[PDB]
Protein backbone atom coordinates (compact mmCIF):
# COMPACT_ATOMS: atom_id res chain seq x y z
CA UNK A 1 0.00 0.00 0.00
CA UNK A 2 1.73 3.50 1.09
CA UNK A 3 4.47 3.28 2.63
CA UNK A 4 5.67 0.70 0.29
CA UNK A 5 7.83 -1.44 2.63
CA UNK A 6 9.07 -4.94 0.15
CA UNK A 7 10.80 -6.08 2.97
CA UNK A 8 11.22 -9.08 4.67
CA UNK A 9 8.72 -9.94 6.84
CA UNK A 10 8.02 -13.74 7.95
CA UNK A 11 10.69 -16.39 7.82
CA UNK A 12 9.33 -19.94 6.64
CA UNK A 13 12.18 -20.98 4.98
CA UNK A 14 13.04 -23.55 7.75
CA UNK A 15 11.92 -24.28 11.77
CA UNK A 16 14.83 -24.74 13.14
CA UNK A 17 18.51 -25.07 13.33
CA UNK A 18 20.87 -26.88 15.90
CA UNK A 19 24.10 -27.53 14.34
CA UNK A 20 25.97 -25.68 11.39
CA UNK A 21 29.55 -26.77 10.10
CA UNK A 22 29.49 -24.01 7.54
CA UNK A 23 28.63 -20.17 8.00
CA UNK A 24 29.17 -17.29 5.33
CA UNK A 25 27.85 -13.99 5.29
CA UNK A 26 28.22 -11.09 2.35
CA UNK A 27 28.81 -7.00 2.54
CA UNK A 28 25.48 -5.26 3.29
CA UNK A 29 23.40 -4.03 0.38
CA UNK A 30 19.87 -3.25 -0.98
CA UNK A 31 17.56 -5.00 -3.21
CA UNK A 32 14.73 -3.01 -4.79
CA UNK A 33 11.78 -5.44 -4.23
CA UNK A 34 9.09 -3.44 -5.48
CA UNK A 35 6.78 -4.77 -8.10
CA UNK A 36 7.42 -3.95 -11.60
CA UNK A 37 4.93 -3.98 -14.71
CA UNK A 38 5.44 -4.53 -18.24
CA UNK A 39 8.16 -7.17 -19.77
CA UNK A 40 10.78 -8.73 -17.31
CA UNK A 41 13.65 -7.03 -17.16
CA UNK A 42 15.84 -9.37 -15.67
CA UNK A 43 17.43 -12.76 -16.11
CA UNK A 44 19.72 -14.91 -13.81
CA UNK A 45 21.12 -17.94 -14.62
CA UNK A 46 22.65 -20.30 -12.07
CA UNK A 47 24.93 -23.46 -12.46
CA UNK A 48 25.74 -25.16 -9.31
CA UNK B 1 9.31 6.04 17.16
CA UNK B 2 5.99 7.45 16.39
CA UNK B 3 4.55 10.41 17.80
CA UNK B 4 0.60 10.57 17.90
CA UNK B 5 -1.40 13.17 19.77
CA UNK B 6 -5.16 12.52 20.68
CA UNK B 7 -7.75 15.73 20.75
CA UNK B 8 -9.63 16.45 23.27
CA UNK B 9 -8.43 14.56 25.69
CA UNK B 10 -11.82 14.17 27.43
CA UNK B 11 -15.69 15.22 26.43
CA UNK B 12 -18.38 14.51 27.98
CA UNK B 13 -21.33 13.42 25.55
CA UNK B 14 -25.38 13.14 26.99
CA UNK B 15 -27.11 9.76 25.96
CA UNK B 16 -28.26 9.97 22.62
CA UNK B 17 -25.60 12.81 20.94
CA UNK B 18 -22.30 11.83 19.03
CA UNK B 19 -18.40 11.19 20.12
CA UNK B 20 -15.85 12.85 18.21
CA UNK B 21 -12.10 10.88 19.21
CA UNK B 22 -9.72 12.87 16.66
CA UNK B 23 -5.97 11.64 16.56
CA UNK B 24 -2.73 13.05 14.41
CA UNK B 25 0.22 11.00 13.47
CA UNK B 26 3.78 12.34 12.25
CA UNK B 27 3.92 9.80 10.09
CA UNK B 28 1.66 9.52 6.86
CA UNK B 29 0.01 5.91 6.69
CA UNK B 30 -2.85 6.88 4.15
CA UNK B 31 -3.57 4.28 1.94
CA UNK B 32 -4.77 4.73 -1.92
CA UNK B 33 -6.52 1.32 -1.70
CA UNK B 34 -9.42 3.28 0.53
CA UNK B 35 -8.10 1.45 4.17
CA UNK B 36 -6.18 3.27 6.46
CA UNK B 37 -3.58 1.58 9.22
CA UNK B 38 -5.45 3.01 12.53
CA UNK B 39 -7.38 1.03 14.79
CA UNK B 40 -9.65 2.13 17.18
CA UNK B 41 -10.03 1.03 20.60
CA UNK B 42 -12.43 1.44 23.43
CA UNK B 43 -11.30 0.75 27.31
CA UNK B 44 -14.50 0.19 29.52
CA UNK B 45 -13.35 1.22 33.10
CA UNK B 46 -12.39 -1.84 34.93
CA UNK B 47 -11.57 -3.65 31.19
CA UNK B 48 -9.06 -3.95 28.71
CA UNK B 49 -9.42 -2.08 25.81
CA UNK B 50 -11.46 -3.67 23.10
CA UNK B 51 -11.26 -3.21 18.82
CA UNK B 52 -13.54 -0.91 17.51
CA UNK B 53 -12.63 -0.21 14.36
CA UNK B 54 -9.77 -1.85 12.14
CA UNK B 55 -7.97 0.07 9.33
CA UNK B 56 -10.24 3.06 9.73
CA UNK B 57 -12.65 2.28 6.90
CA UNK B 58 -13.60 -1.13 8.12
CA UNK B 59 -15.42 -1.91 11.32
CA UNK B 60 -14.59 -4.80 13.55
CA UNK B 61 -16.65 -7.87 13.66
CA UNK B 62 -19.30 -7.96 16.87
CA UNK B 63 -19.36 -4.07 17.59
CA UNK B 64 -22.33 -1.95 17.69
CA UNK B 65 -22.93 -0.10 13.82
CA UNK B 66 -22.60 3.42 15.26
CA UNK B 67 -18.97 3.08 15.47
CA UNK B 68 -17.09 4.13 12.37
CA UNK B 69 -13.82 5.69 11.40
CA UNK B 70 -12.03 8.05 8.59
CA UNK B 71 -10.00 10.36 8.10
CA UNK B 72 -6.87 10.70 5.42
CA UNK B 73 -3.32 11.62 5.69
CA UNK B 74 -1.93 11.90 9.39
CA UNK B 75 -5.24 13.44 10.45
CA UNK B 76 -8.01 10.81 11.46
CA UNK B 77 -11.55 10.71 13.51
CA UNK B 78 -13.67 8.48 14.91
CA UNK B 79 -17.40 9.14 14.90
CA UNK B 80 -20.04 7.70 16.59
CA UNK B 81 -23.43 8.10 15.31
CA UNK B 82 -25.24 7.46 19.13
CA UNK B 83 -23.47 7.29 21.52
CA UNK B 84 -24.91 4.63 25.45
CA UNK B 85 -23.70 4.25 28.61
CA UNK B 86 -21.72 1.17 27.63
CA UNK B 87 -19.73 3.36 25.73
CA UNK B 88 -18.25 4.84 28.72
CA UNK B 89 -14.09 4.31 28.35
CA UNK B 90 -10.87 5.66 27.02
CA UNK B 91 -10.52 5.99 23.24
CA UNK B 92 -7.00 4.70 22.22
CA UNK B 93 -4.99 5.14 18.20
CA UNK B 94 -3.22 2.43 17.33
CA UNK B 95 -0.93 2.95 14.24
CA UNK B 96 -0.39 -0.31 12.00
CA UNK B 97 2.50 -0.93 9.37
CA UNK B 98 5.53 -2.80 9.31
CA UNK B 99 7.45 -0.90 12.28
CA UNK B 100 7.53 -1.03 15.76
CA UNK B 101 3.98 -0.17 16.69
CA UNK B 102 3.00 2.79 18.82
CA UNK B 103 -0.08 3.81 21.38
CA UNK B 104 -1.88 7.12 21.70
CA UNK B 105 -2.24 9.18 24.88
CA UNK B 106 -6.32 8.34 24.97
CA UNK B 107 -9.37 10.10 25.37
CA UNK B 108 -11.95 9.88 27.99
CA UNK B 109 -15.86 9.52 27.68
CA UNK B 110 -18.14 10.66 30.14
CA UNK B 111 -22.11 10.84 29.59
CA UNK B 112 -23.32 14.56 30.48
CA UNK B 113 -25.45 15.49 32.87
CA UNK B 114 -26.29 18.68 35.09
CA UNK B 115 -23.54 19.92 36.64
CA UNK B 116 -23.31 19.84 40.55
CA UNK B 117 -20.29 20.35 42.80
CA UNK B 118 -18.89 17.85 45.50
CA UNK B 119 -20.57 17.35 48.83
CA UNK B 120 -18.12 17.07 51.26
CA UNK B 121 -18.41 15.79 54.74
CA UNK B 122 -15.46 14.45 57.07
CA UNK B 123 -15.85 11.51 59.44
CA UNK B 124 -13.22 11.46 63.02
CA UNK B 125 -10.82 9.11 63.40
CA UNK B 126 -12.41 6.66 66.11
CA UNK B 127 -12.21 6.18 69.59
CA UNK B 128 -10.51 2.31 68.74
CA UNK B 129 -7.96 3.71 66.04
CA UNK B 130 -6.63 6.35 68.69
CA UNK B 131 -6.27 4.13 71.31
CA UNK B 132 -4.20 1.70 69.52
CA UNK B 133 -2.13 4.45 68.31
CA UNK B 134 -3.02 6.09 65.34
CA UNK B 135 -5.15 8.45 63.36
CA UNK B 136 -6.93 8.34 60.36
CA UNK B 137 -9.37 11.55 58.80
CA UNK B 138 -11.59 10.08 55.97
CA UNK B 139 -13.61 12.97 53.79
CA UNK B 140 -16.18 11.52 51.64
CA UNK B 141 -17.38 13.82 48.55
CA UNK B 142 -20.22 12.45 46.18
CA UNK B 143 -22.57 13.18 43.66
CA UNK B 144 -20.70 15.44 41.45
CA UNK B 145 -20.03 15.62 37.67
CA UNK B 146 -17.68 15.89 35.86
CA UNK B 147 -15.17 13.19 37.02
CA UNK B 148 -12.02 16.09 36.91
CA UNK B 149 -11.40 17.03 40.11
CA UNK B 150 -8.93 16.99 43.33
CA UNK B 151 -8.63 17.47 47.24
CA UNK B 152 -5.94 18.53 49.36
CA UNK B 153 -5.67 18.39 52.99
CA UNK B 154 -4.82 21.21 55.45
CA UNK B 155 -4.06 20.96 59.12
CA UNK B 156 -4.56 24.16 61.35
CA UNK B 157 -4.62 25.99 58.04
CA UNK B 158 -1.57 24.16 56.71
CA UNK B 159 -1.44 22.44 53.60
CA UNK B 160 -0.68 18.94 54.22
CA UNK B 161 0.00 16.16 51.04
CA UNK B 162 1.60 13.55 53.10
CA UNK B 163 -0.47 10.48 53.96
CA UNK B 164 -3.29 11.69 51.85
CA UNK B 165 -4.92 9.40 49.37
CA UNK B 166 -7.71 9.88 47.05
CA UNK B 167 -9.67 7.30 45.59
CA UNK B 168 -12.05 7.76 42.65
CA UNK B 169 -15.10 5.81 41.57
CA UNK B 170 -16.88 4.94 38.09
CA UNK B 171 -19.90 7.06 36.72
CA UNK B 172 -23.22 6.11 39.02
CA UNK B 173 -25.53 3.64 36.98
CA UNK B 174 -27.88 5.62 38.17
CA UNK B 175 -27.71 9.71 39.15
CA UNK B 176 -24.34 9.72 36.23
CA UNK B 177 -22.38 10.91 39.00
CA UNK B 178 -18.84 10.42 40.29
CA UNK B 179 -17.93 9.72 43.89
CA UNK B 180 -14.69 9.27 45.54
CA UNK B 181 -12.88 9.15 49.37
CA UNK B 182 -9.95 11.41 50.76
CA UNK B 183 -8.08 9.53 53.52
CA UNK B 184 -5.42 11.41 55.73
CA UNK B 185 -3.60 9.31 57.73
CA UNK B 186 -1.79 10.73 60.49
CA UNK B 187 -0.28 9.09 63.78
CA UNK B 188 -1.52 9.50 67.37
CA UNK B 189 0.94 12.19 68.03
CA UNK B 190 0.36 13.91 64.96
CA UNK B 191 -3.45 14.24 65.08
CA UNK B 192 -3.76 14.88 68.88
CA UNK B 193 -1.00 17.72 68.36
CA UNK B 194 -3.24 19.60 65.71
CA UNK B 195 -6.63 20.91 66.33
CA UNK B 196 -8.33 21.33 62.98
CA UNK B 197 -8.38 19.52 59.84
CA UNK B 198 -9.93 20.80 57.00
CA UNK B 199 -10.98 19.06 53.46
CA UNK B 200 -10.96 21.36 50.60
CA UNK B 201 -12.32 20.23 46.94
CA UNK B 202 -11.44 21.62 43.61
CA UNK B 203 -14.00 20.69 41.24
CA UNK B 204 -14.62 22.64 37.83
CA UNK B 205 -18.11 23.40 38.35
CA UNK B 206 -17.12 25.59 41.67
CA UNK B 207 -14.35 28.24 41.32
CA UNK B 208 -13.85 28.59 45.16
CA UNK B 209 -13.21 25.00 47.06
CA UNK B 210 -15.56 23.01 48.74
CA UNK B 211 -14.96 23.70 52.35
CA UNK B 212 -15.56 21.50 55.54
CA UNK B 213 -13.92 21.81 58.15
CA UNK B 214 -13.99 19.80 61.91
CA UNK B 215 -12.38 20.30 65.33
CA UNK B 216 -10.44 17.17 67.27
CA UNK B 217 -12.63 17.67 70.62
CA UNK B 218 -16.13 17.60 68.20
CA UNK B 219 -15.22 13.65 67.77
CA UNK C 1 39.18 -18.09 22.62
CA UNK C 2 42.06 -18.19 24.62
CA UNK C 3 41.02 -14.48 25.89
CA UNK C 4 37.60 -15.27 26.37
CA UNK C 5 35.53 -13.71 29.26
CA UNK C 6 34.65 -17.27 30.51
CA UNK C 7 35.94 -21.03 30.06
CA UNK C 8 33.61 -24.12 30.50
CA UNK C 9 34.39 -26.51 33.12
CA UNK C 10 36.93 -29.10 33.09
CA UNK C 11 33.68 -31.80 32.89
CA UNK C 12 32.03 -29.63 30.35
CA UNK C 13 34.51 -28.63 28.27
CA UNK C 14 33.43 -27.18 25.22
CA UNK C 15 33.81 -29.23 21.67
CA UNK C 16 34.17 -26.18 19.27
CA UNK C 17 34.49 -26.52 15.22
CA UNK C 18 37.11 -24.22 13.37
CA UNK C 19 37.02 -23.92 9.87
CA UNK C 20 36.22 -21.77 6.56
CA UNK C 21 39.25 -19.79 7.41
CA UNK C 22 42.83 -19.38 7.61
CA UNK C 23 45.39 -20.07 10.83
CA UNK C 24 48.18 -17.85 11.79
CA UNK C 25 50.18 -19.49 14.17
CA UNK C 26 53.54 -17.54 13.68
CA UNK C 27 51.89 -15.11 16.46
CA UNK C 28 50.60 -18.04 19.06
CA UNK C 29 53.52 -20.20 19.29
CA UNK C 30 56.77 -17.75 18.54
CA UNK C 31 55.12 -15.18 21.44
CA UNK C 32 56.55 -16.78 24.08
CA UNK C 33 53.16 -15.20 26.24
CA UNK C 34 52.27 -18.25 27.38
CA UNK C 35 54.00 -20.69 30.60
CA UNK C 36 53.91 -24.40 28.80
CA UNK C 37 53.51 -25.85 25.51
CA UNK C 38 54.11 -29.42 23.90
CA UNK C 39 52.77 -31.01 20.81
CA UNK C 40 52.40 -34.80 20.53
CA UNK C 41 53.35 -36.43 16.80
CA UNK C 42 53.69 -33.76 15.34
CA UNK C 43 56.35 -30.92 16.44
CA UNK C 44 55.28 -26.96 16.21
CA UNK C 45 57.41 -25.89 13.58
CA UNK C 46 56.04 -28.76 11.07
CA UNK C 47 52.38 -27.66 11.50
CA UNK C 48 52.72 -24.48 10.51
CA UNK D 1 -15.84 -14.19 20.92
CA UNK D 2 -12.08 -15.23 21.21
CA UNK D 3 -10.64 -14.49 24.07
CA UNK D 4 -7.66 -14.40 25.53
CA UNK D 5 -7.00 -15.61 29.46
CA UNK D 6 -3.81 -14.22 31.37
CA UNK D 7 -3.04 -14.75 34.82
CA UNK D 8 -4.80 -11.99 37.30
CA UNK D 9 -2.34 -10.16 39.14
CA UNK D 10 1.66 -11.10 39.64
CA UNK D 11 3.59 -9.76 43.10
CA UNK D 12 7.42 -9.53 42.62
CA UNK D 13 9.68 -8.11 44.61
CA UNK D 14 12.38 -5.93 42.85
CA UNK D 15 15.29 -7.64 40.84
CA UNK D 16 13.10 -10.67 40.10
CA UNK D 17 11.19 -11.67 37.23
CA UNK D 18 7.58 -12.64 36.53
CA UNK D 19 5.67 -14.95 33.41
CA UNK D 20 2.63 -13.67 31.96
CA UNK D 21 0.69 -16.38 30.32
CA UNK D 22 -1.87 -15.59 27.45
CA UNK D 23 -3.70 -18.83 26.50
CA UNK D 24 -5.75 -18.60 23.22
CA UNK D 25 -9.41 -19.69 23.15
CA UNK D 26 -11.19 -20.28 20.19
CA UNK D 27 -8.53 -19.98 17.64
CA UNK D 28 -5.32 -21.31 16.76
CA UNK D 29 -2.62 -19.18 17.65
CA UNK D 30 0.06 -20.80 15.62
CA UNK D 31 -1.83 -19.04 12.30
CA UNK D 32 -1.94 -15.46 14.06
CA UNK D 33 0.30 -12.94 15.59
CA UNK D 34 0.85 -12.13 19.07
CA UNK D 35 1.30 -8.61 20.37
CA UNK D 36 2.23 -7.72 24.25
CA UNK D 37 1.31 -4.23 26.09
CA UNK D 38 2.18 -2.41 29.06
CA UNK D 39 -0.06 0.25 30.86
CA UNK D 40 -0.04 2.33 33.57
CA UNK D 41 -2.37 4.69 34.74
CA UNK D 42 -0.70 7.93 34.54
CA UNK D 43 0.83 7.84 30.67
CA UNK D 44 -1.77 5.26 29.35
CA UNK D 45 -1.16 2.19 26.67
CA UNK D 46 2.44 1.10 25.74
CA UNK D 47 2.86 -1.00 23.40
CA UNK D 48 5.41 -3.97 24.41
CA UNK D 49 6.39 -6.32 20.97
CA UNK D 50 5.02 -8.75 18.83
CA UNK D 51 5.87 -12.55 18.09
CA UNK D 52 5.18 -14.93 15.42
CA UNK D 53 4.93 -18.11 16.54
CA UNK D 54 5.27 -20.08 13.35
CA UNK D 55 8.37 -18.05 12.19
CA UNK D 56 9.45 -17.60 15.75
CA UNK D 57 10.54 -13.47 14.86
CA UNK D 58 10.40 -11.00 17.88
CA UNK D 59 10.73 -7.28 17.63
CA UNK D 60 10.53 -5.66 21.28
CA UNK D 61 10.56 -2.09 21.99
CA UNK D 62 13.32 0.18 23.11
CA UNK D 63 11.54 1.20 26.23
CA UNK D 64 11.92 -2.67 27.07
CA UNK D 65 14.75 -4.01 25.16
CA UNK D 66 16.59 -6.57 27.19
CA UNK D 67 14.33 -6.58 29.98
CA UNK D 68 11.79 -9.16 28.54
CA UNK D 69 11.68 -11.87 25.87
CA UNK D 70 8.57 -13.09 23.98
CA UNK D 71 7.88 -16.82 23.54
CA UNK D 72 4.69 -19.08 23.44
CA UNK D 73 3.78 -23.20 23.55
CA UNK D 74 2.50 -24.64 20.55
CA UNK D 75 0.93 -27.44 22.14
CA UNK D 76 -1.42 -25.60 24.48
CA UNK D 77 -1.26 -22.10 22.46
CA UNK D 78 -0.56 -20.28 24.63
CA UNK D 79 1.81 -17.46 24.56
CA UNK D 80 4.23 -16.07 27.60
CA UNK D 81 6.16 -12.92 28.46
CA UNK D 82 8.82 -13.02 30.31
CA UNK D 83 9.28 -9.90 32.54
CA UNK D 84 12.75 -9.75 34.47
CA UNK D 85 15.31 -7.28 35.72
CA UNK D 86 11.89 -5.04 37.27
CA UNK D 87 12.10 -2.33 38.92
CA UNK D 88 8.79 0.39 40.51
CA UNK D 89 8.83 1.72 36.83
CA UNK D 90 7.60 -1.24 35.79
CA UNK D 91 4.77 -1.92 38.55
CA UNK D 92 2.31 -1.76 35.16
CA UNK D 93 -1.28 -4.43 33.92
CA UNK D 94 0.10 -6.03 30.68
CA UNK D 95 -2.11 -7.15 28.43
CA UNK D 96 -1.99 -9.52 25.18
CA UNK D 97 -3.72 -9.75 21.62
CA UNK D 98 -4.07 -11.69 18.67
CA UNK D 99 -6.28 -14.00 16.91
CA UNK D 100 -6.49 -11.12 13.69
CA UNK D 101 -8.44 -13.92 12.15
CA UNK D 102 -6.15 -14.13 8.55
CA UNK D 103 -5.25 -10.42 8.02
CA UNK D 104 -3.33 -8.16 10.07
CA UNK D 105 -5.84 -5.68 11.26
CA UNK D 106 -7.83 -7.33 13.83
CA UNK D 107 -7.08 -8.59 17.22
CA UNK D 108 -8.57 -10.03 20.60
CA UNK D 109 -7.16 -8.89 24.05
CA UNK D 110 -7.94 -10.59 27.01
CA UNK D 111 -8.07 -9.22 30.66
CA UNK D 112 -4.86 -8.17 31.30
CA UNK D 113 -2.30 -9.30 34.23
CA UNK D 114 -1.57 -6.54 37.04
CA UNK D 115 2.09 -6.90 37.62
CA UNK D 116 3.29 -5.29 40.98
CA UNK D 117 7.12 -4.57 41.96
CA UNK D 118 6.86 -4.62 45.51
CA UNK D 119 8.22 -6.47 48.82
CA UNK D 120 5.05 -6.00 50.48
CA UNK D 121 3.64 -9.51 52.43
CA UNK D 122 -0.05 -10.78 52.97
CA UNK D 123 -0.99 -8.50 55.93
CA UNK D 124 -4.49 -8.52 57.95
CA UNK D 125 -6.47 -5.37 57.07
CA UNK D 126 -7.22 -3.03 60.39
CA UNK D 127 -11.07 -1.78 60.44
CA UNK D 128 -12.32 0.81 62.84
CA UNK D 129 -15.60 2.89 62.12
CA UNK D 130 -16.26 5.84 61.58
CA UNK D 131 -19.59 6.98 63.48
CA UNK D 132 -21.16 10.46 64.09
CA UNK D 133 -19.62 11.97 66.62
CA UNK D 134 -20.95 15.73 67.88
CA UNK D 135 -24.73 16.30 67.23
CA UNK D 136 -24.31 18.38 64.61
CA UNK D 137 -23.37 16.09 62.02
CA UNK D 138 -27.01 15.25 61.53
CA UNK D 139 -29.00 15.70 58.36
CA UNK D 140 -32.57 14.45 56.86
CA UNK D 141 -30.30 11.29 56.22
CA UNK D 142 -27.97 9.67 58.07
CA UNK D 143 -24.37 8.81 56.60
CA UNK D 144 -21.88 6.26 57.80
CA UNK D 145 -18.47 5.21 57.15
CA UNK D 146 -15.93 2.33 57.80
CA UNK D 147 -12.19 2.16 56.76
CA UNK D 148 -10.03 0.02 55.84
CA UNK D 149 -6.58 -0.14 56.37
CA UNK D 150 -3.18 -1.65 56.53
CA UNK D 151 -3.87 -4.67 53.93
CA UNK D 152 -2.32 -6.40 51.25
CA UNK D 153 -3.41 -7.75 48.65
CA UNK D 154 -6.15 -5.85 47.17
CA UNK D 155 -8.82 -6.39 47.27
CA UNK D 156 -10.90 -6.49 51.07
CA UNK D 157 -14.70 -6.99 50.13
CA UNK D 158 -16.57 -4.62 52.18
CA UNK D 159 -20.58 -4.52 53.07
CA UNK D 160 -23.00 -3.41 55.42
CA UNK D 161 -25.80 -5.63 57.46
CA UNK D 162 -24.19 -8.40 55.82
CA UNK D 163 -25.09 -7.87 52.60
CA UNK D 164 -28.70 -7.25 53.33
CA UNK D 165 -28.30 -3.53 52.90
CA UNK D 166 -27.44 -2.08 49.53
CA UNK D 167 -29.48 1.74 49.46
CA UNK D 168 -26.75 3.98 49.40
CA UNK D 169 -23.61 1.49 50.16
CA UNK D 170 -20.54 3.07 47.88
CA UNK D 171 -17.08 1.39 48.28
CA UNK D 172 -13.91 3.22 47.11
CA UNK D 173 -10.93 1.37 45.21
CA UNK D 174 -7.66 0.91 47.50
CA UNK D 175 -5.29 3.14 47.39
CA UNK D 176 -1.38 1.41 47.71
CA UNK D 177 1.16 3.60 49.98
CA UNK D 178 3.88 1.96 51.67
CA UNK D 179 3.28 -1.71 50.33
CA UNK D 180 0.00 -1.49 52.17
CA UNK D 181 -2.98 -0.98 50.66
CA UNK D 182 -6.51 1.41 52.25
CA UNK D 183 -9.89 2.05 50.85
CA UNK D 184 -12.93 3.17 52.46
CA UNK D 185 -17.17 2.57 52.83
CA UNK D 186 -19.77 4.83 53.55
CA UNK D 187 -23.98 3.87 53.80
CA UNK D 188 -26.23 6.46 53.45
CA UNK D 189 -29.41 5.50 55.52
CA UNK D 190 -32.92 7.21 56.57
CA UNK D 191 -32.87 9.12 59.70
CA UNK D 192 -35.84 7.05 60.70
CA UNK D 193 -32.99 4.13 61.22
CA UNK D 194 -30.12 5.61 62.90
CA UNK D 195 -29.23 5.59 65.63
CA UNK D 196 -32.39 3.45 66.38
CA UNK D 197 -31.70 0.68 64.54
CA UNK D 198 -28.47 -0.57 64.28
CA UNK D 199 -26.06 -0.25 60.60
CA UNK D 200 -22.97 -2.38 60.67
CA UNK D 201 -20.25 -2.66 57.98
CA UNK D 202 -18.59 -6.35 57.01
CA UNK D 203 -14.88 -6.28 56.18
CA UNK D 204 -13.53 -9.95 54.65
CA UNK D 205 -10.03 -9.75 53.78
CA UNK D 206 -10.21 -13.98 51.89
CA UNK D 207 -6.13 -13.27 51.26
CA UNK D 208 -5.41 -13.30 55.06
CA UNK D 209 -8.44 -14.91 56.37
CA UNK D 210 -9.88 -11.88 58.56
CA UNK D 211 -13.49 -11.06 59.03
CA UNK D 212 -14.54 -8.09 61.47
CA UNK D 213 -17.93 -6.85 62.01
CA UNK D 214 -17.89 -3.10 63.38
CA UNK D 215 -21.44 -1.76 64.67
CA UNK D 216 -22.06 1.81 64.18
Amino acid sequence: KNNKSWMESEFRVYSSANNCTFEYVSQPFLMDLEGKQGNFKNLREFVF
Amino acid sequence: DVLMTQTPLSLPVSLGDQASISCRSSQSIVHSNGNTYLEWYLQKPGQSPKLLIYKVSNRFSGVPDRFSGSGSGTDFTLKISRVEAEDLGVYYCFQGSHVPRTFGGGTKLEIKRADAAPTVSIFPPSSEQLTSGGASVVCFLNNFYPKDINVKWKIDGSERQNGVLNSWTDQDSKDSTYSMSSTLTLTKDEYERHNSYTCEATHKTSTSPIVKSFNRNEC
Amino acid sequence: VFNATRFASVYAWNRKRISNCVADYSVLYNSASFSTFKCYGVSPTKLN
Amino acid sequence: EVQLLQSGAELVRPGALVKLSCKASGFNIKDYYMHWVKQRPEQGLEWFGWIDPENGNTIYDPKFQGKASITADTSSNTAYLQLSSLTSEDTAVYYCAGSGNYEDAMDYWGQGTSVTVSSAKTTPPSVYPLAPGSAAQTNSMVTLGCLVKGYFPEPVTVTWNSGSLSSGVHTFPAVLQSDLYTLSSSVTVPSSTWPSETVTCNVAHPASSTKVDKKI
